[PDB]
């Protein structure tokens, strides 16, 4: 049950949170360190409660949200696995299902250094499930998709594989025995006992993954840094529309009808024969991999769409649905772009006005968008891709709008000009995002490494039996220094109150804060700044003023782009340019998507320094509706989480760089708002010990000292740190 | 606010026990603040004929204070100390200052064991300006290879003092952990202030201790702990051969004055540029100079003078421990077996064998200056056999 | 190798007698001489501010660039050569068009003064050291292809073309952006300026010794801050063993040193009797006897007046007070004797001590025939001619005088022995052909 040695008197701190959560069916939220080993902890207990069948069932389904610590998840739990083999004698049988099918899909040379994910599995899906469906035999067109036809025969068949595999494992295993990691997948989500994949792959309202059979029993998954949920949640069911889209749409409108003309009969009577069986009994086409190019369901929620075949009977006719609806929603759309309006189900209405038939129409139209397509089976995705976006959307609009947001911006960003109109439908209630999950779920554990408030479980609106918080001893001698500025000699105004553009008097002694932290520390800093054009307001005066003549000179910078490309470059510098004779400190930004998948070691990253209140700043009018939701929730919450938001994301960024527990983190905190909003935002157990023993206004200048003071003291003497070894009682 | 808060700091320190007996549990408490690591010894196997290298980084970190006024006046002024302590724990070895300055590394004194040198040396390296960067690939570099040339009967251990600024130098010194693991060359650093990671997996990865300068007490200690011929790394060696014994000359000896000074270019020995009259005699040469208990460069091998070198550490090693105890057997007239006095701070030291009763200027005066108790003897000599 | 005895005029006296002497020729002078230092003595040259320059220079190079309109040419590296040591292609066209299509002088600033600022398009110089590394980044894109782990690209991937979106989050940018298009351009130019100087070390780390591994991402990566690793382990009883030994040694043969064993037994034979006790009978009765005597001091009182036992005490002090006849000024023809062999003759014997070193150290190892190598059996051969045969004069112009001669003659020899020991003992181990 792998105590393994002293494990920072931890495990026992959340072995009844186990028994409490699970034997008792908890919900359950878990406070937890950055410095605990997220799984090390957690599964540790959890795969103790695999084989605990403590009446019969217990799933698992695990998630989190970077491929790469999906497998770092994976990477020491074979240890752990191989650990009570030896000790419980003989090895059962496992399976935990990396189930990647984004970017690790083919082994074909022709398909796979395509850059992209989506487009390239079209071209996978339309060689497999649309040309190798519709021209069945064949020789040369048909093309070489062989080892899903080996599916095909182990599909018939019953192997058993071994363990955990990862999405390379199976790549070998293409060339030689493991298949498809979408089909060597498929056969063992049949038999799966431990699934972990993306958080946001679960949830996709747009696609519904549905990732097992729908089985409420005892259906158990676990979570981890579940932080931002609704800016995944929102997000997901975030709908964008592009006046370039829709004209390309308007282009492969009539380029669709010359497909119409041109077949006659032949893929007519196809439809003819199957059209009648769709008025006879309603059954969907295929059961394959053509359902992953297919909206599997837009609004999940619902009960059935029982009435198919909508006012709509004919496919031109349909496809005058469309020439009804696209037509009328650029109608809808060019005369809307000198007002950014916000009226979810009045827009509805109004199209009730312009649109002949609605609301069965509109909920029934992305099927027979596909089926229609499906009878000729002929246009590739990427093609046809910016269309199932808009028989997407309008099926949205169909059914979750009066809870839901309409949002219409076609003002500037990014555009100077009105050269580029959008608009948004955002859900809002992320709630009925997770009121299916947990429909479909027994109850299932949040644990957020950041999360101090609880008070933001009810943001996700629900219910909690299990809320506590999670307090660990610290007997190495000092977890870490939390230091909050507030410079009095260069006056702190660390938040942007005259703004990141508004005045560089601000800026003037962010260097001197910054070089005096570069001189001090070293061995590498990752810290973070708000946003791009504020990293490039950043490094604005830092050129043409006189400021990197010593930073350049002290350590090295690393420059994190705004093309994810060049910002994968740094990395694979700082990675190095640490473990050199070299300190190298790295520059990010704190709510762009650099700050994650990382889990910082005493190797290199080991500080973080906090610039500004890390909030939003950006997005307009995304708020209020959101805003007045939440006061239609609580009433008294702009004050509120419009602090915590900011603070969500701090320490999901900041409390990053300890993983065990030794591992040092110097994570300052250069913060003009403090006073309350910091404190709230920290840890019960971070804020206890640490924060503000009686160092609040801390001067850099003075607060130079302190690090020597912390870092000195703390390289030397280790050897005990809080030691366990037989169990003493000690009742916390 | 902070008025105050400057004050709530003060305020309370000040205060203590009151009425009567104040400001006394203020210095009980400094004399308990007192007391720090003894000495955690008792090893075995290696640690003989050092051939130590002297690694100073000279930065802009010397710059800052922190100690001293300049941090080279906190390492420069004992390591004179350090060369003098060392001469006399452990004449059998030889140290290479080599000084880094300005992104290159300069041998400044060659590997050799004459104090003088060494020491006017550090007295020449008082004024220096310390420019530039630090470079310890150029530093390794004169370390490999001079000993590369040195036998592998030779123990190779390098002293780095690191200022724990960034390792400025190129040429994957990370690879030369290969190079030098290898070359059975043992490396320890000692960070100013801080530490390098790099420089501390390069230690760990050496088998060469590292460590972070705490206090000017605290760097004593370091040194003290690396006085100690250490136990490096296992298959070094066994032997080293031909260990020449001299002779002291008198120059008196048959024909009394028939040479005016024996060193006239043509003598065996004379070896410096310097006069003289004759008080030396190595074997292998027959070479006549100045007396030096190390070696020479034409016989080529060690000038071993016994009483001195090969009785240094010949009880450096075969110690053992006393004990403390704060009981009251009285044993002399409440006396003590050595000093022969008595004050009772409770700390009655008795030995391990002979059981005798020391103070602690009794402990020290052994455990620092008499290195083991004289109570064995009388003890361990009269049944010896 | 004629620099090294110019620049040194020390080595060049050392040199000039086996030229003026004709002892040995400079092919044995580069023989047999120098042969570690070239090593050594040639690390000076070579380094210059850490060759393989990566990671030493590239922090100090942008705040050192620029003093002045002139302000160049310090020494060797001053403050302009290593910025060609790191671009590779860029020093490729130096020496191309320099002074080749400029004047040289002209090229220092020039071609540094637009590029320096923002943006340098006025002529092809500085517009394809610009154009170049537009494409020296799109090099640098293929490298990190080839590592590909630990790097999000892989991961943010996934999550935006699965619903055509993150491309309004890329368009989404407050706080003006309608009418500037000054600092959008400069920045991101800035950006890929020191982006080039923080690649400038993965220009430079191809130098070092073409640094290559690129991560296979090594999947183990086992948190390891417990299981008390302990990376030293001595102490299996490897000097415990020693001292169970040599001190038996040092207890079955104490001190059988000149006069630290001879002496010692010798008397301890002369206590006789001793395990008879008979002598310790008498002892112990004499313990017993004079036991007594000491505490009265009677007889104590006057064991001090023997005046006879005055004389002579008083006679070996005054034998000792006075030594003489033994030549008291010893010195005042040593000053001729000291300049004159200290003129040549110092750094004469030096041309043998470091040679005759070696001549010990191929007999040192000879007999084992291993170091025999055609190399150093006939330099056993060479020098010893090369040597006994250039004192002989300087033996010979000493001789000029006969006791003037015959002192210090009688301490030279050893250098003819010493010579002529290791020839006769070259036979002594007799060698076949
Ligand atoms: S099915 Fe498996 S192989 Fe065939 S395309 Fe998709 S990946 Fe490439
Ligand atoms: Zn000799
Ligand atoms: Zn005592
Ligand atoms: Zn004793």
């Amino acid at each position: 049950y792998f105590p393994y040695d002293y494990i920072y008197p931890e495990q026992f701190s959340y072995m009844r949170e186990l028994k409490r959560t699970l034997d008792a069916k908890g919900h359950g939220v878990l406070e937890m360190p950055s410095g605990t080993g997220k799984t090390v902890s957690l599964l540790a207990l959890i795969m103790a409660y695999q084989r605990a069948y403590p009446l019969e069932v217990t799933k698992l389904i695990y998630c989190s949200r970077t491929v790469p610590e999906i497998e770092k998840v994976i990477e020491e739990l074979r240890k752990l696995l191989n650990f009570y083999e030896k000790q419980e004698g003989e090895k059962l049988p496992f399976l935990g299902l990396a189930l990647s099918s984004r970017k690790n899909l083919c082994i074909h040379p022709e398909v796979t250094p395509l850059r992209f994910g989506k487009d390239v599995d079209g071209k996978c899906h339309s060689l497999t499930a649309s040309y190798v469906r519709a021209q069945y035999q064949h020789d040369t067109s048909l093309p070489h998709c062989r080892f899903y036809e080996e599916f095909d025969a182990h599909g018939r068949e019953v192997p058993l594989p071994a363990g955990i595999y990862n999405l390379d494992d199976l790549k070998a295993l293409g060339r030689r025995q493991g298949w498809c990691p979408y089909f060597l997948a498929r056969y063992s989500i049949l038999h799966a006992n431990v699934v972990v994949y993306s958080y946001h792959y679960l949830l996709d309202p747009k696609i519904a993954d549905l990732v097992s059979k729908e089985l409420a029993r005892k259906a158990v998954v676990v979570f981890d840094e579940a932080h931002n949920i609704d800016n995944v949640c929102i997000d997901s069911m975030s709908v964008n529309l592009t006046r370039r889209t829709l004209d390309r749409c308007q282009g492969n409108l009539e380029t669709l009808q010359k497909t119409v003309l041109r077949i006659k009969e032949t893929d007519e009577q196809r439809l003819r024969d199957e059209y009648r069986r769709l008025v006879e009994g309603l059954r969907e086409a295929s059961a394959a991999r053509e359902t992953d190019a297919h909206l599997a369901n837009p609004v999940l929620p619902d009960e059935v769409l029982q009435e198919a075949v909508p006012g709509s009977i004919r496919t031109a006719e349909h496809f005058l649905g469309f020439l009804r609806r696209l037509l009328e929603y650029v109608k809808w759309r060019l005369r809307v772009q000198h007002v950014v309006q916000e009226s979810p189900p009045a827009f509805l209405s109004g199209l009730a006005q312009r649109v002949c038939i609605q609301r069965k129409p509109l909920r029934f139209c992305a099927e027979r968008l596909r089926s229609l397509l499906h009878t000729l089976e002929i246009t590739d995705l990427a093609d046809f891709s910016p269309l199932t976006l808009l028989a997407n959307f309008a099926t949205l609009v169909s059914t979750y709008a009066k809870g839901f947001t309409i949002i219409i911006e076609p003002f500037d960003d990014r555009t100077p000009t009105i050269a580029n109109p959008i608009l948004h439908f955002s859900c809002m209630d992320a709630s009925l995002a997770i009121k299916p999950v947990f429909e479909r779920f027994q109850s299932v554990i949040i644990t957020s490494g950041t999360l101090s408030p609880l008070d933001i479980y009810p943001k996700i609106l629900d219910f909690h039996p299990v809320t506590m918080a999670t307090f660990t001893m610290t007997l190495a001698r000092v977890c870490l220094c939390p230091m909050i500025i507030g410079r009095g000699n260069d006056q702190v105004a660390i938040s942007s109150k005259f703004e990141t553009r508004e005045d560089i008097a601000v800026i003037r002694n962010y260097g001197n804060l910054l070089l005096e932290m570069s001189a001090v520390v070293p061995d590498g800093i990752v810290a973070f700044f708000t946003s791009y054009q504020y990293m490039e307001s950043t490094v604005a005066s830092w050129y043409e003023q006189g400021i990197l003549e010593n930073i350049q000179r002290n350590k090295l910078l690393f420059i994190e782009t705004q093309d994810g490309a060049e910002t994968s470059v740094a990395l694979e510098k700082y990675q190095e340019a640490c473990e050199n004779g070299r300190g190298a400190i790295l520059l990010s930004v704190a709510r762009g998507k650099v700050s994650e998948g990382i889990d910082f070691v005493h190797h290199y990253g080991r500080a973080v320094i906090m610039f500004g209140v890390p909030y939003v700043y950006t997005q307009s009018r995304i708020l209020k509706a959101r805003l007045e939701y939440l006061r239609d929730q609580f009433q008294i919450r702009e004050n509120d989480f419009l602090t915590f938001d900011a603070m969500r994301h701090a320490a999901q960024c900041v409390g990053r760089a300890i993983r065990g527990k030794t591992d040092y983190g110097l994570m300052v905190f250069a913060d003009k708002r403090f006073a309350r909003g910091d404190k709230r935002g920290k840890l019960p157990r971070w804020i206890q010990e640490h924060l503000t023993d009686a160092n609040l206004n801390l001067t850099v200048d003075e607060g130079v000292q302190v690090a020597k003071y912390f870092l000195r003291q703390m390289a030397q003497p280790f050897h005990r740190e809080d030691q366990l070894g037989l169990s003493l009682l000690s009742l916390e | 606010r902070w008025e105050g808060g400057y004050e709530r700091t003060w305020e309370i320190l000040k205060e203590d026990e009151s009425g009567s007996l104040k400001a006394t549990i203020e210095d009980i408490l400094f004399k308990a603040k007192r007391k720090r690591v003894f000495e955690h010894h008792g090893q075995v196997r290696l640690g003989m004929m050092r051939h130590l290298y002297v690694v100073v980084d000279g930065s802009r970190t010397m710059e800052d204070q922190d100690l001293k006024p300049n941090r080279l006046t906190c390492t420069l002024k004992l390591l004179e100390y350090f060369v003098e302590e060392y001469f006399d724990q452990n004449p059998i070895s030889q140290i290479g200052i080599i000084v880094t300055k300005s992104k290159r590394a300069e041998k400044l004194t060659e590997l050799s064991g004459n104090p003088r040198k060494h020491i006017t040396s550090l007295k020449k390296a008082v004024d220096m300006t310390c420019h530039g960067e630090p470079s310890l690939y150029n530093s390794l570099s004169i370390a490999m290879q001079t000993l590369k040339h040195m036998p592998g009967h030779t123990s190779r251990e390098v002293l780095i003092i690191f200022s724990s600024l960034t390792t400025c130098d190129p040429s994957n010194i990370y690879d030369l952990i290969k190079t030098l693991k290898a070359a059975k060359i043992r490396v320890s650093v000692i960070g100013l202030s801080a530490e390098v990671r790099v420089c501390t997996v390069l230690a760990r990865e050496t088998g060469g201790t590292y460590h972070v300068i705490l206090d000017e007490s605290h760097y004593k200690e370091l040194l003290t702990h690396h006085v100690s011929p250490p136990p490096a790394s296992s298959s070094s060696e066994c032997s080293l051969i031909r260990m020449g014994f001299p002779q002291h000359t008198i120059a008196s000896l048959s024909d009394q004055d028939a040479k005016p000074s024996f060193s006239m270019a043509h003598l065996d020995g004379n070896t410096e540029p310097g006069l003289t009259l004759g008080g030396y005699f190595c074997p292998q040469c027959r070479a006549k100079y100045c007396e030096l208990p190390v070696e020479c460069k034409i016989c080529g091998l060690t000038l071993v003078s016994a009483p001195h070198l090969a009785r240094s550490y010949h009880h450096l090693f075969p110690l053992d421990a006393f004990q403390e105890i704060p009981l009251e057997e009285y044993n002399g007239e409440r006396f003590c077996y050595g000093c022969q006095g008595e004050l009772k701070d409770q700390h009655v030291y008795v030995c391990a064998v002979c059981q005798n009763v020391f103070c602690v200027d009794c402990d020290v005066f052994v455990h620092d200056s008499l290195h083991c108790c004289p109570g064995c003897i009388h003890k361990i000599p009269a049944p010896s056999g | 190798k004629n620099r090294m005895l110019q620049e040194d005029p020390v080595l060049f006296q050392l040199y000039k007698d086996l030229v003026v002497s004709q002892v040995i020729s400079a092919e044995e002078f580069w023989a047999n001489r120098l042969n570690v230092n070239a090593t050594d003595s040639s690390s000076t040259s070579n380094h210059k501010q850490d060759v393989g320059i990566s990671a030493a220079f590239l922090a100090d190079v942008r705040p050192q660039t620029d003093g002045c309109n002139g302000l160049r040419y310090n020494l060797t590296s001053d403050i302009i050569e290593s910025i060609f040591r790191t671009y590779p292609a860029v020093k490729m066209k130096y020496a191309e068009n320099v002074p080749h299509n400029m004047t040289e002088k002209e090229f220092w600033t020039r071609f540094f003064q637009s590029h320096y600022f923002h943006r340098d398009r006025l002529n092809t110089g500085s517009k394809d050291l610009f154009a170049e590394c537009a494409k020296i980044d799109e090099k640098g894109l293929k490298t990190m292809v080839s590592l590909g782990v630990k790097n999000p690209l892989l991961d943010l991937t996934a999550l935006e073309d699965k619903p055509l979106d993150e491309g309004y989050g890329i368009s989404s940018v407050p706080s003006a952006s309608n009418s500037k298009s000054i600092k959008e351009n400069s920045n991101a130019a800035i950006i890929k300026r020191f982006n080039h100087h923080s690649a400038m070390v993965l220009a430079a780390g191809l130098r070092k010794q073409e640094a290559q591994n690129e991560q296979t991402s090594e999947p183990s990566n086992m948190d390891g801050n417990s299981g008390d690793a302990d990376c030293f382990q001595p102490a299996v009883k490897r000097a415990k063993l020693q001292e169970s030994i040599e001190y038996e040694d040092l207890g079955k043969n104490n001190s059988v040193k000149t006069i630290a064993l001879n002496l010692k037994k010798s008397d301890r034979y002369y206590h006789g009797p001793t395990p008879i006790q008979s002598l310790q009978y008498a002892t112990s009765q004499d313990i017993i006897n004079s036991f007594q005597s000491i505490r009265q001091e009677m007889e104590a009182y006057t064991p001090k007046l023997t005046q006879v036992l005055s004389s002579s005490a008083a006679s070996s002090t005054i034998t000792a007070l006075s030594p003489g006849g033994a030549l008291m000024q010893g010195g005042t023809q040593q000053a001729i004797n000291q300049m004159v062999p200290n003129d040549i003759q110092s750094e004469l014997k030096h041309l043998y001590v470091a040679v005759g070193e070696l001549l010990r150290h191929f007999w040192s190892c000879f007999p084992v025939n291993t170091p025999f190598l055609e190399e150093k059996v006939v330099k056993m051969k060479s020098n010893l001619e090369r040597f006994q045969v250039t004192k002989l004069c300087p033996f010979q112009e000493k001789i000029r005088r006969q006791y003037l001669s015959t002192n210090l003659v009688s301490h030279i020899e050893e250098m003819l022995q010493t010579a002529y020991n290791k020839l006769h003992t070259w036979q002594s181990r007799r060698l076949m052909k």
